[PDB]
């Protein structure tokens, strides 16, 4: 017999399946003998200590900044002072150097939130002695000469001695649940074009510059013995907190600046000498 | 990877860790490395296919610093902002990758001519763009798609787009993501270990195409290298919130 | 010619890469 | 772990590490990198014949060349670097019995342990970082900073306290085996004797007091925790 | 087939057999003979259909040395690298085959004209290309597709491609894969036993097509002949790993 | 299954004049290509033929040495599998330091030899090309080679046969004998990555014509 | 043990010996010397530190130089002689991986096995004897005849049948260890690298027929059944 098929359905034709998404469904055709065969990860596979998320990379400690602390530095003096924004290191100048892991990966997202962790390693010995105060300042910032303004915020006083390192969680205290990135979502300028006001006026967005600052002031002046150095360097590490969050994938704010060469055809393009 | 909590010997009191913002705005989490690598990157934007050649070669490798544009260098067919994509930035941290890649190819046509996409396994070379294989001047009688290799056809009149998944047909355990200098003439077998093969597009008549790339479902990365030395000038091309 | 092809003799080893002896590369 | 009161021989609360016919003591605490795995499963496929270990020879401590740190040294400066195993065969400690199996076998898998001992005085100060980069051939000049070192498996050395550092290095290579030796008859198409790089870098410059010493020294020691050799051949001189 | 372990009388000690690499890289096994024969081979690459003829004949037979190009001989419409495909090399080892073949035909058009593909069973001849059946000069009033034989239509505006499966409609138990000389004039009934019929493509107006062939699911090969005398010059058109 | 068929690869002579340590046989044992530096033409073995269809191979290779002799022939040879580094022709000791099997020729006139798979990679890529559009013996130049499909990773693995004890047959029989060298894939031989066949028929190749239209009717 | 009827590959009833990555077959029967013991108990006293074995390297078969037997050779004539281990380190098979541990270790105890393979035709005839003399230094020129060989542990080779011979050699030395290598810094008061001598001697001259071959060849192979090394040092070239 050859009976008629009365079954039918309305359809909406699309060219690709799950093109925008990182997961879900795919209409990908395997270039294989067996169409459902896949790569084996029985022996060779990702090692368990390797990061699985961008948040895992953000949990790696990275050296952000350094500053000197000497016996000449009078009490109340700012040893360190920065806007602690993981979007941009500077708002008013170019950056070039080794950016921290948490800053690198945060540069890929339009939004960030959660506490930021700092660690201050004092490159000293047992004969160095002094006290500093670390302060997280929000909304309103303190004068350079007014230590009392810094003392009125969220502070941690560290007595330098036998212990030469101190940890500091910077609280997330803002009017919004997340903060948008100060870097651009998309920047088509590739050849260091001389900027004008018309270029800025036709930008992708407006930079919401952070007023949150972290400062380090002298409490007790550094008083080392005559036999050792009078000045020491302090290494400032940074990473995302345990509840650090990222969202809204965008154009990367940072890009490699060292040993960048585009690929050529090997061996056609003059490899045979 | 070294977290560095090892070095953190201080055990004094600290402020609260609080509560995560993950899930508050939406459940669309975008932190997974695999999820970031599985969304597509534009390689070639409206590039010509010419039937005088064997075909347009695409080397099977993920986006990275290898395909990064630098102001002043010679003009290539590649997209200039490949190096500034999220997944390129991620791949700059991992020098090993294993598994399949997926290539979305769109032919700028509505004609009934078939355009063939042939997979070449790891042969040891690394090329891209239009090439005359063995420098001949005729390839219609000896097409690459009819030599024996695995091939798929696009028929633009039906569908101008396709998504093809290329296997990990190589000798090595891992594929090398990047080198310090991509144009350096070093040990020739090591030179070719940055790819796992090629994808060759051959037309009937002259026509343009666009090419995207992403990671497959069966895909892994390893050999964490950490962040490199970088530069930015994003600040300069935007106004602040105080005019 | 293309200067990326071959590394200068004073900084490199026989395998056309920076020598381990040459510390100043950084 | 805890110091004691002074006696005839000072504070006698030292620890030590004995491996084969070699012992290394330590006066203060040590920092140790995480024990992380190597590639396993490919060994039985890559080599049809069984692989061999020579623990008595390879798993002993062997000192290599001394490293000098000066006050002139800036952050990010390379104090020393090692392409392994190459540099432990034909550059450093060439007459070591650790190198004997590399003469005859052409292939191998190698997991290492590297101990670093510093000796700066109590009126000095500074920070040094040692890190490992797996499968580093033609990628030594990138991701090669102090920041990349802090991300990768590493150890940190304070130059005043003289804390010891132990870097545990697994075998993470894009092939099943690494080639041990180049030869005139062998191919030049594959770079042999390099599956990883070790970097010793200044994290914070060395500083000293008035009329103090302008330098101090660090000594590395190496050993194989798991050295499996494959493909027996006639013995040759190393490089 | 003779394995030849019969002749191996030696029973002395040997080195280890080791462990297989099958499954290590991927589960996509490509060793099965049937799997190799079931992936397509390009026969005709952009060949003309002319409505002045009955149609373009395709003889129902798998790819083999029968369709191999030799430098110097007369120019045919066939693809030159048919003889160098994996499955052609396999079919050169087996002189018997039984079952169905599958033909993927792509018409280079987007028009609303129907192009008919007619199956002819085993009649005893062996032809290919455009032919005027009984040397007439008019076939629109007497089309082959409207004579009674099994036929399928392609409508390029809907779909320019089709895949059709031709049956084993023959008198013989097996079809003969190849001969020593394909142009030799020997016993006429034996001459035609290398095919199981024909596939005839007839257009309305002048248009080009491309043709692929593969083995069906219901398909077997037998009568193992072993490897023939062969030649290669692949070495000459490639650099070594030592420059 | 085809690769498990024994096929005659090569032959060599062994005489009473051949002094100890002398290479009777010496070849790069690569199933991809027989030669890197010259054209091949002949009857290739089953395992080589089918390996020519794939871009990758792995696992041990089996050899069998059949000595075309009688009971009155006597001598000893040593078969050696050499990896990475190769031995000098005059230095037998270098061959002896590798993976060897010494065979005492006498009543038994055949010996089997499994060649171990010992490499830095789990599989080896084929030395032949994945795709070669040259059909009409085109005169090659450096530009043609520069625009090839890939780069030939030539194998340094060699199998050699040296004299241990000099052949000392009786005066009544022949002083020289031929040795047939068979080859096949091991029980765990593997193949992957279908490509253009490296080998193709060289004898009695004629393209098909229309029967009977094309002048069959005499 | 028992021959069979002729087939495609003749009388396929061969035996074989597999040791590490080396195989040796035999067409006819073999003669084997008695398994006899070495000195045990002194090892633990003589060396305070533990001794080491490298079976994969040392316990494999290694061929040495070929021996030619002629019709001119008379009874009692030395065809070859070997002072062991000296001659297996710096004379015969110098590039063998068996010799690798001798580069680094100064002392050792050594039990050997030596296989001999002859290849004379069926129209020849003759007898060769191989024997071992333990602790032979300054006593090689006495008790060195065919008669002394027949008394000491030995193997007998018929040159027509081509029967194989396996001599099992224990460690029988007047000291606890034998010294492996001489050195410029080391003393000349002790003769190193010699705990025994091996002699290959004609028992009955080689004979041949009319227009027959006037010579035939024998090939020795050696391996250590028990090689224990002691006293690790820096690696040196052998002699």
């Amino acid at each position: 017999d050859k009976p008629k098929d009365v079954s039918s359905i309305t359809i909406i034709p699309k060219p690709r399946l799950g093109f925008p998404h990182g997961k879900g469904k795919s209409d990908a055709v395997a270039m294989r003998v067996n169409p459902v065969a896949l790569t084996s990860f029985q022996d060779v596979s990702a090692y368990p200590d390797e990061p699985r998320t961008t948040l895992d990379i953000a949990r790696i400690w990275g050296l952000r900044s350094t500053f000197n602390w000497g016996s000449g530095d009078e009490h109340g003096k700012e040893l360190f002072n920065t806007v602690l924004d993981p979007g941009l290191r500077f708002y008013d100048q170019d950056y070039e150097g080794q950016i921290t892991p948490m800053e690198y990966v945060t540069g890929l997202y339009n939004f960030w939130s959660g506490p930021i962790e700092l660690r201050f390693d004092f490159v000293s010995n047992a004969f160095h002695t002094g006290t500093v105060i670390i302060s997280a300042e929000y909304n309103r910032s303190s004068t350079n000469t007014d230590e009392c303004q810094s003392h009125s915020t969220y502070t941690k006083t560290f007595h330098l001695g036998e212990q030469k390192s101190v940890h500091f969680t910077v609280p997330y205290i803002y009017d919004t649940v997340v903060r948008r990135n100060t870097a651009s979502a998309y920047l088509p300028v590739t050849d260091y074009d001389k900027v004008d006001n018309v270029s800025r006026a036709q930008a992708m967005g407006i930079r919401a510059e952070s007023k949150m600052r972290v400062k380090v002031r002298v409490v007790n002046v550094l008083r080392p013995v005559a036999s050792t150095t009078s000045t020491i360097e302090v290494l400032v590490y940074m990473r995302g907190g345990k509840n650090y969050a990222l969202h809204g994938l965008k154009q990367s704010t940072y890009w490699p600046s060292n040993s960048v060469v585009p690929i050529d055809s090997f061996p056609p393009d003059g490899y045979d000498p | 990877m070294d977290t560095g909590a090892k070095e953190d010997e201080d055990e004094t009191a600290n402020f609260s860790d609080g509560v995560t913002a993950m899930g508050f705005q939406s459940l669309d989490t975008q932190v997974s490395i695999k999820d970031i690598l599985r969304r597509p990157v534009l390689l070639f934007n409206h590039v010509e296919l010419d039937p005088d050649y064997t075909g347009f070669f695409i080397p099977i490798m993920p986006p990275s610093r290898m395909m990064q544009y630098k102001s002043g260098d010679k003009e290539t067919s590649f997209q200039r902002l490949i190096g500034r994509t999220p997944q390129a930035a991620i791949m700059n941290l991992f020098r090993f990758w294993r598994g399949s890649l997926r290539y979305t190819i769109i032919i700028h046509s509505t004609d009934g001519h078939p355009i063939y996409v042939t997979h070449v396994p790891h042969t040891g070379n690394r090329v891209y763009g239009l090439m005359k294989v063995n420098n001949l001047h005729e390839y219609t009688k000896v097409p690459i798609f009819g030599c024996g290799l695995t091939t798929e056809m696009i028929i633009p009149s039906v569908n101008p787009s396709i998504c093809v998944e290329v296997p990990f047909d190589t000798e090595n355990n891992w594929a090398v993501t990047f080198d310090e200098d991509a144009q350096r003439n070093y040990s020739w077998r090591d030179k070719g270990d940055t790819v796992t093969g090629h994808l060759v597009v051959t037309p009937v008549v002259s026509v343009y195409m666009s090419v995207w790339v992403e990671a497959g479902d069966d895909f892994e990365v390893s050999n964490f290298y950490g962040p490199p030395s970088v530069k930015t000038n994003d600040w300069n091309y935007a106004f602040s919130d105080e005019h | 010619d293309n200067p990326h092809r071959f590394l200068p003799a004073n900084v490199s080893n026989r395998w056309n890469e920076y020598s381990s002896a040459y510390l100043p590369r950084v | 772990e805890v110091p004691s009161k002074e006696s005839i021989q000072g504070d006698a609360t030292q620890q030590s590490s004995k491996e084969e016919n070699t012992i290394i003591t330590r006066d203060q605490q040590q920092t140790v990198s995480e024990n992380i795995p190597s590639t396993v499963g490919d060994l039985v496929i890559a080599s049809s014949e069984p692989t061999q270990q020579f623990r008595s020879l390879t798993n002993r401590w062997m000192p290599i060349n001394s490293i000098r740190v000066t006050v002139n040294g800036k952050r990010n400066d390379l104090l020393a670097q090692y392409y392994i195993p190459e540099d432990f065969l034909s550059t450093h400690a060439k007459c070591a019995p650790n190198t004997i199996p590399f003469e005859t076998y052409v292939y191998g898998k190698y997991e290492l342990e590297m101990k670093f001992v510093a000796n700066g005085n109590k009126f000095q100060c500074g920070k040094v970082i040692i890190s490992v980069k797996f499968d580093s051939y033609q990628a030594d000049n990138i991701n090669t900073g102090f920041q990349a070192a802090l991300s990768r498996p590493h150890i940190m050395l304070d130059l005043s306290t003289n804390n010891e550092g132990v870097l545990k290095i697994p075998f993470r290579y894009h092939r099943a085996f690494v080639r041990n030796q180049t030869h005139k008859t062998a191919t030049a198409g594959v770079r042999p004797g390099k599956f990883a790089s070790i970097y010793v870098q200044v994290l914070s410059p060395l500083q000293t007091g008035e009329g103090g010493a302008n330098d101090m020294f660090i000594r590395p020691f190496y050993r194989y925790t798991r050295a499996e050799f494959a493909g027996m051949s006639y013995k040759v001189p190393l490089t």
